């Protein structure tokens, strides 16, 4: 479709610090690719981001009931909504699946790779550590980082550069809020 | 419990 | 000092399509959206709807204001249309793939605008729709969108897969391939 498009987009954002001790509320407006005006609860009034938003800064700051609604949002909206879904969002805990498999370097390098795949977990914060004969490996540890699956789950692949010897025991160890004890998967050459 | 909508307001014409 | 969590109410209205969306996002995940055609709240995971509620009428009333605001902003901009930004497309699996153990292909579409796409899943060059699912248009810290599409499948050495993405910023539909390794 070659037809020109026109987009109006808004985000009302609630940023939470130390539970709900401090809340920062942002009411943002975008026309096409441009953020033109916003209300920041720290500021206390609307402010134009660009020239395009100057008429709204002037007009919305003069709308008494609207500005007070925005000023009350941290409690009536942010803190309210935080509490509504708290049990299944903030307190959501989904335990990981830990899979260990060797992988060949392409083309062959001096080392091969040992993959620790940690999947299907929630929240995103995780600790994945490689061990060789009960000693942590800091060198040769490569990760593509935290991958969001878009379905309230995350995954991560943590690789260890290895020179695999006859009787070496490799251990991937996972710590995550969903589990009280470190999870381990052993691999032998 | 109900999620609350933050109500939209018409821009300056 | 860093924030622990973010809740976003994201909404848009788009002309000439006359399409709009209203959704809530928690740390990058869709909690729910409003089905505009059915005038109903659609929960991302069924358990959410058992624990919380949302009146769709409030989203519908906001969308009407978003539409009025689009008309005002379109005139104020001197009728400037959007410049299309094509998406980055990544295809991954939910977990490492094992032969004949069901798995899920994930097509992640990111950093694009306007929020309009046509997404097709291709198995050996053929369209497949069995058990497919998707998110609505998800917010980013910028003016850009993200979206996920899902295809559950039984892994085999024979079958190949493609996620075909159409966007107005793309000269030709973008195909991202996946096939079983070794
Ligand atoms: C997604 O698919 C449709 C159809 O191929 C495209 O939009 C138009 O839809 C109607 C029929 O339902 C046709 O009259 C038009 O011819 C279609 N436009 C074109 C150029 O064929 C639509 O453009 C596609 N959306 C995206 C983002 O590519
Ligand atoms: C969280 O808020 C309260 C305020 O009384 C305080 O006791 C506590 O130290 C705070 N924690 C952090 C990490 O700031
Ligand atoms: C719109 O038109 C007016 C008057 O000619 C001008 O001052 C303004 O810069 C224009 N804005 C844009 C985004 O083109
Ligand atoms: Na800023
Ligand atoms: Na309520
Ligand atoms: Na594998």
């Amino acid at each position: 479709d070659t037809r020109p498009r026109f987009l109006e987009y808004s985000t009302s954002e609630c940023h939470f610090f130390n539970g709900t001790e401090r809340v920062r509320f942002l009411d943002r407006y975008f026309y096409n690719q441009e953020e033109y005006v916003r209300f920041d609860s720290d500021v206390g009034e609307f402010r134009a981001v660009t020239e395009l938003g100057r008429p709204d800064e002037e007009y919305w700051n003069s709308q008494k009931d609207f500005l007070e609604d925005r000023r009350a949002a941290v409690d009536t909206y942010c803190r309210h909504n935080y509490g509504v879904g708290e049990s299944f969002t903030v307190q959501r805990r989904v335990h990981p699946k830990v899979t260990v498999y060797p992988s060949k370097t392409q083309p062959l390098q001096h080392h091969n790779l040992l993959v620790c795949s940690v999947s299907g977990f929630y929240p995103g914060s995780i600790e994945v550590r490689w061990f060789r004969n009960g000693q942590e490996e800091k060198t040769g540890v490569v990760s593509t980082g935290l991958i969001h699956n878009g379905d309230w789950t995350f995954q991560t692949l943590v690789m260890l550069e290895t020179v695999p010897r006859s009787g070496e025991v490799y251990t991937c160890q996972v710590e995550h809020p969903s589990v009280t004890s470190p999870l381990t998967v052993e691999w032998r050459a | 419990r109900f999620y609350k909508t933050l109500r939209a307001e018409q821009a300056s014409q | 000092i860093k924030e622990e969590h973010v809740i976003i109410q994201a909404e848009f209205y788009l002309n000439p399509d006359q399409s709009g969306e209203f959704m809530f996002d928690f740390d990058g995940d869709e909690i729910f959206h409003v089905d505009m055609a059915k005038k109903e709240t659609v929960w991302r995971l069924e358990e959410f709807g058992r624990f919380a509620s949302f009146e769709a009428q409030g989203a519908l009333a906001n969308i009407a204001v978003d539409k009025a605001n689009l008309e005002i902003m379109t005139k104020r901009s001197n009728y400037t249309p959007i410049t299309n930004v094509p998406p980055e497309v990544t295809v991954l699996t939910n977990s490492p793939v094992e032969l004949r153990e069901p798995n899920v292909l994930i097509c992640f579409i990111d950093k694009f605008t306007p929020p309009v796409v046509n997404v097709t899943w291709l198995r050996n060059g053929k369209p497949v729709t069995t058990g497919v699912s998707e998110t609505v248009f998800l917010p980013r810290e910028d003016h850009l969108f993200r979206k996920f599409h899902y295809l559950p499948f039984l892994p085999s050495t024979e079958d190949v897969y493609d996620c075909r993405v159409e966007h107005w910023g793309l000269d030709e539909p973008l195909l991202k391939h996946w096939e079983f390794d070794t």
